[PDB]
Order: structure tokens, then C-alpha cells, then sequence
RNA sequence: AAAUACCACUACUCCUAUUGUUUUUUUACUUAUUCAAUGUGAAGACAUUGUCAGGUGGGGAGUUCCUUUAGUCCCUCGAAAUUUGAGGCUAGAGGAGAAAAGUUACCACA
């Protein structure tokens, strides 16, 4: 979704991520209490799961597009 | 233009039943949609007909079948309504 | 409990997470009432000294 | 006081899902196993907890005047309209929402309708007669309305032309003083 | 309002002690109780459950009460003491039935 394209195909593809946002919001926990977080040019081949968190919670809080469009209730 | 409900036009049965119907000018018995799972049903049709076209098989193959998972839940709960007031 | 038979660890850990519930309430009560803007912070340096390791749930738990 | 019908359920979330994008979130269970729901009280669906309706059965149907927020009044013919009291449920859910000036928001507060010359912030791609909740430049919610054209529309619109109409402001308050 | 000298009574408020009763809260333990099994284990005096008094009942089944007026100053409850309020009685006036119905010098469209 963070392409171009499918950024301005969003609206009549209907290309919702609340899912995916919701996933990561409800899985949060049990990451932090999991105990291999750094157990380990790309841009998804990541080998370390903080590092795929961290490029999570950039992509959410902090989009490429529409980084001031952001919910405040997202970002709280 | 007049209306079908206005007009004294008898219910006509086609591949969608007419069903039991009421008489006219009597008690139409209220039904009370006051169930979680109710709500549920009611609501994806509503969003079902609210969103409308999409361009993706899969999408739309979920969207029925998340109709149709309201519709089981719905008719699971009512039976076992229907049991536990019969037995106990 | 959808494991194991060990009752005498469930026991213990549900009393345990119930303590836990009940120190993590009495935080919430004692501390709703205190005024932590970020450019003045006294209360919070001031919150809880005068209190000592037995009257928390927690601490009668534990002791 | 009653619970809403198939039918009546039907039609007042048909309007709900007009002006907002998720319902599930309002037919949600709670943390204490408690659950909102619909409630009829004369002409007038209320959106009520469980609790507070379980709780509100005892006081009588002649005596009881409100319950819970009131979400609006089921008309003679059978259809539904939404109120300025219905308000804050949209505007936790809201789909398009519009944002106008001070100079527009208090017309808007006086009873007419948007325009683009008090028009401030916009939501991209709007459907020409979508649902939008007006809000002022402090993003306090201020009514809810459909417009009249899309956002292309209105960008390439007379300053001086009308994009949304009004259906409720919160000057009914003082109106129902 | 009440006036103090004199000397008599009981009436509340706050404390103490033992020569005693109950009720409530917290905590502890199993015998009340709850759950699992078959040819004993866990939780716990809380839940769950039951009986009465009631409130609501646009849902299910069956059939075709309050407010005002005038009166005897006739009775009960509540209040204040040197008088009231609410009920009670006599007989006028208000409130086929959840399908919908009636109505408006009002609004919009035609």
C-alpha cells in the first residue's frame, strides 16, 4: 500500500490495512514479552523481528503519504 | 405514481416465497431483534449493500462470507434457544 | 486449564495475578490525583516516600 | 419503552452506515461483559447500554423521557432521521467530514448551508452526496450534513456556491431551551 | 420564647471500667455448597439456588389507578402543637385496543 500506485488506486480499490493495523495493535504485548526479538538494501527481507517492528510502526505512525492526515487516536 | 403498500395488492409468490403472510388490518406479532448476533446479521447487509462493487473476486467472496458466517451464528444461537427452552 | 494437573501452580499464580490486579488498582487510585505536566514534576518526586514495603498488597503478599 | 424491530433496525442502521464507516465498534461487547443497544421510547430510537436499559425497565412507559442518547425519531411513514443529539456517535465514526472557518461555522451554527468560501480543510474523494460531519477549524464537532458535489467539484466551484446542506446544527440546543 | 437566690426530677452529647448481649466488616480453616471421574481430587461459607414483598412489562396467554368539583366538618396516616397536608364517602367531569387512528388558519413539494 505504500506504493504509488496502489496509494492513489486506495480509494476505488478499497485497500483497507485497519486489519493489519489492528493486528499489530492487539499483538504489541505478546511481542514485548516474547524473548527473541533480536535473535537475528532489502526493504521486507528482514532477519531481526524488531527491525520488521520498527518498519511496522514507521509505516503506520509515520507514512511516506499523508503523514499529516495521521488519527490522533492512531498515534496516541 | 402510487405506492404498492397504499394500493390493496395481494403478495404474489415467485421464486422468492411470499411466505406466511399476515391478514390485513390485524396484529402483525412483533419480532425483537435485540441480539448481539442479530445486530450482526443486519449489520454486514447493510454494509454489504453500503460498499457495493468491488473489483476483487476474493474481496467479494468474503464479503458473502461474512454474511453467510452472520447467518449460521444467528441460526445456531436460535436453536439453541429453542433447546434450552424446551428441555429445561 | 482449556495441560498439565498442577493445581498447586495454578493456585499460586492465580493468587498471585490477583495480587497483582489488586497493587496495580491501588497504584491507580492513590496516583489519579496528582499533576505531572512535563515542566513541573514535584508531586510525582514527591509521591510515594512516606510509605514503606508492608502496606502495599503486593508487600503483605510477599512478606 | 421496547427493543427495535427487523425492519427498524434495518433503516436506522442504514442511516448509522450513511454517515459512518464502522458499526461492528458500536454493537461491540465491553470489558464488563456489558453491550450497547437500541431502545424505542414513543417515536424515538435511544442508544442505550444494556445495563442502563435492564436498570431503566422499571420506571414507567409514561414517565420514562429519556434514555442513553437519542439518535433520532422514527417518522409516520416509517423512515428514520438522525438529530444534532445523534451528533458525537458520528463524530466518533464519521466517514467524510468537512472543516470550515469561523465566518462559515457560525452561519452554520445560525442554520445554512456550507460553502466553499468557509470551507478550510476538505476530505479527499468525496462522493457528490456522501455523509459529512462539519467540524470548525478546532476540530470541535459542529453538525452533520450531506454535500452537494464532489471534492473536485467544489475545488474547481464559484467561491460563492453552495457544497454541502444542512441537516443539523447545534443551535436546536437553544431551540429546545 | 425562656431569668438567674433555694432545692428536686429526667434528657440528650462525649469518655472509662467489666460482673454480660446482639448485628456488621476483614482475614484464616473445611463440614454447607459448586465442578471432574469410576468397575477419589479442586474451589469455597463467596457464588449458585430457593421463599415472600414490590416496580416495569409496545413481548406471551385469556375475557368483554390517580386528578378536579360541592357537601357532613364523617374516618385513617403524616406534621406542628393551640393548626395543616395526603388519602377515605356521596355523584358529575379526564385519561375491539400495538394493526394503526384522529388533529393543525404551521412547513416543503405537487
Amino acid at each position: 500500500l505504500e506504493g504509488q500506485d496502489a496509494h492513489n488506486a486506495r480509494s476505488d480499490l478499497h485497500l483497507d490495512l485497519s486489519f493489519f493495523i489492528t493486528n499489530l495493535y492487539r499483538s504489541l504485548l505478546s511481542l514485548s514479552l516474547n524473548p527473541d526479538l533480536e535473535l537475528g538494501n532489502n526493504k521486507i527481507n528482514l532477519q531481526t523481528t524488531t527491525v520488521l517492528l520498527l518498519r511496522c510502526l514507521t509505516s503506520v505512525l509515520l507514512p511516506p503519504w499523508n503523514i499529516r492526515s495521521v488519527p490522533p487516536i492512531r498515534l496516541a | 405514481v402510487y405506492s404498492e403498500k397504499e394500493l390493496g395488492i395481494p403478495q404474489l409468490n415467485t421464486v422468492t416465497p411470499v411466505g406466511v403472510t399476515k391478514p390485513k388490518g390485524k396484529k402483525k406479532g412483533k419480532v425483537f431483534v435485540d441480539d448481539r448476533e442479530s445486530m450482526n446479521t443486519i449489520l454486514a447487509m447493510v454494509e454489504a449493500e453500503k460498499q457495493g462493487q468491488i473489483e476483487s473476486k476474493i474481496m467479494r467472496a468474503r464479503q458473502l462470507e461474512e454474511i453467510r458466517e452472520a447467518r449460521r451464528i444467528e441460526a445456531e444461537k436460535k436453536e439453541a434457544e429453542r433447546k434450552a427452552l424446551l428441555e429445561n | 486449564r482449556k495441560g498439565n494437573k498442577n493445581a498447586k501452580l495454578g493456585s499460586s499464580l492465580v493468587v498471585l495475578v490477583q495480587k497483582l490486579e489488586m497493587n496495580a488498582k491501588f497504584i491507580e487510585e492513590r496516583r489519579a490525583k496528582v499533576d505531572f505536566a512535563p515542566k513541573d514534576r514535584a508531586q510525582v518526586d514527591a509521591f510515594l516516600k512516606d510509605l514503606e514495603w508492608e502496606k502495599t498488597p503486593l508487600g503483605a503478599y510477599v512478606v | 419503552m421496547r427493543p427495535l424491530t427487523d425492519q427498524e433496525m434495518k433503516i436506522v442502521l442504514d442511516k448509522l452506515a450513511n454517515y459512518m464507516t464502522d458499526l461492528k465498534s458500536l454493537i461491540a461487547p465491553l470489558e464488563d461483559g456489558d453491550r450497547y443497544v437500541f431502545r424505542m421510547q414513543k417515536d424515538r430510537v435511544y442508544y442505550v447500554k444494556l445495563s442502563i436499559a435492564n436498570i431503566a425497565t422499571c420506571v414507567a412507559r409514561d414517565k420514562l423521557l429519556s434514555l442513553g442518547t437519542c439518535l433520532g425519531k422514527m417518522t409516520k411513514s416509517g423512515k428514520f432521521r438522525l438529530h444534532i443529539t445523534a451528533l458525537p456517535i458520528l463524530a466518533q465514526n464519521a466517514r467524510y467530514k468537512i472543516w470550515v472557518k469561523d465566518n462559515g461555522a457560525q452561519p452554520f451554527l445560525y442554520g445554512s448551508n456550507i460553502v466553499k468560501a468557509h470551507v478550510g480543510r476538505w476530505t479527499e474523494d468525496c462522493p457528490e452526496h456522501s455523509g459529512c460531519v462539519v467540524y470548525n477549524m478546532a476540530d470541535i464537532p459542529l453538525g452533520f450534513g450531506v454535500t452537494a458535489r464532489s471534492t473536485a467539484e467544489a475545488r474547481r466551484l464559484d467561491p460563492t456556491g453552495i457544497v454541502c446542506f444542512r441537516q443539523a446544527d447545534c443551535g436546536e440546543y437553544l431551540r429546545d431551551e
